[PDB]
């Protein structure tokens, strides 16, 4: 884990509550190991739901100097709670392709030089990417690790 | 009954107890948001519980500038009812009464989350 947010950080639920005031060690594979107060015990309400951030998750945007994100400039991966910029090298059309698609900016696009300047510097995170026919997001296409 | 002025002296002139208090704190400008309405005393939720809310309570009663508002009943389990709900007071209002919420209404906030409050002497 890198987060654990709470208050409803990414919505309330609709279902009904089923543990409440959870502490664990964090050794067992499964969450019903820890130590519970039963089952339905709870005295809470549904603007006090769990969330978390695992490692694993990831997110791509592209960068520029005028907007956060936007559909053109340098695009980010977003890695175990950091972010940095992607290899340049070995990045064929289709790599572009689902690129562009999964912002949701246009079906194609094209790979330019740099602009004038970068707003800030990160450490680059993947390299070597080559996107097969068929996937949808850049998550499924294999590449260096 | 009879119809007859007289001097000041002779006409009365009340001051009731104030309609906000802090209790169970450590110190006496420190403590729980106690309210009172509708004949009894109650809390006050911790929902959008800011510093500049925390700001009128102690201008209320007369303590120093708010250094922290806290949440999740911090001093104790509150006693009695929650009047208030999502305050969202500006700093500018003079009475916790001004500033716009759950007028006495049905708050779905529980007992846990009874709001605290400490000023400076
Ligand atoms: C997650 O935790 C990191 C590290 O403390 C922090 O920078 C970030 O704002 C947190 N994100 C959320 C959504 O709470
Ligand atoms: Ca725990
Ligand atoms: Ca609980
Ligand atoms: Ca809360
Ligand atoms: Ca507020």
């Amino acid at each position: 884990a890198i987060n654990a947010t709470g208050s409803a950080h990414f919505g309330e639920g609709t279902g009904p509550i089923w543990l409440d005031e959870m502490k664990c060690n964090g050794k067992e594979s499964r969450i019903w190991q820890c130590h519970s107060h039963g089952w339905g015990q709870q005295n809470c309400r549904h603007k006090e739901d769990a969330g978390v951030i695992c490692s694993e998750f990831m997110s791509l945007r592209l960068t520029s100097e005028a907007s956060r994100e936007a559909c053109a400039g340098r695009l980010e991966v977003f890695y175990n709670g950091a972010w940095g910029t992607v290899g340049k090298s070995s990045m064929s059309e289709t790599t572009v392709g689902v690129v562009c698609r999964q912002l949701g900016c246009a079906d194609k696009g094209k790979i330019n030089p740099a602009s004038l300047d970068k707003a800030m510097s990160i450490p680059m995170w993947v390299d070597n990417v080559q996107c097969p026919k068929g996937p949808d997001t850049l998550w499924q296409c294999p590449s260096s690790p | 009954w009879e119809k007859r002025l007289a001097s000041p002296s002779e006409e009365t002139w009340i001051t009731c107890d104030n309609k906000i208090r802090l209790q169970e704190g450590p110190t006496s400008c420190s403590g729980r948001v106690e309210i009172w309405h509708g004949g009894s005393w109650g809390t006050v939720c911790d929902d959008s519980w800011d510093l500049d809310d925390a700001q009128v309570v102690c201008q209320q009663l007369g303590c120093g500038p708010a250094l922290k508002a806290f949440k999740e009943a911090e001093f104790g389990q509150g006693t009695g009812p929650i009047w208030l709900n999502e305050v969202k007071c500006k700093g500018n209002e003079s009475s916790l009464w001004d500033c716009p919420a759950r007028r006495w209404g049905h708050s779905e906030c529980g007992h846990k989350e009874d709001a605290a409050v400490n000023c400076t002497d």
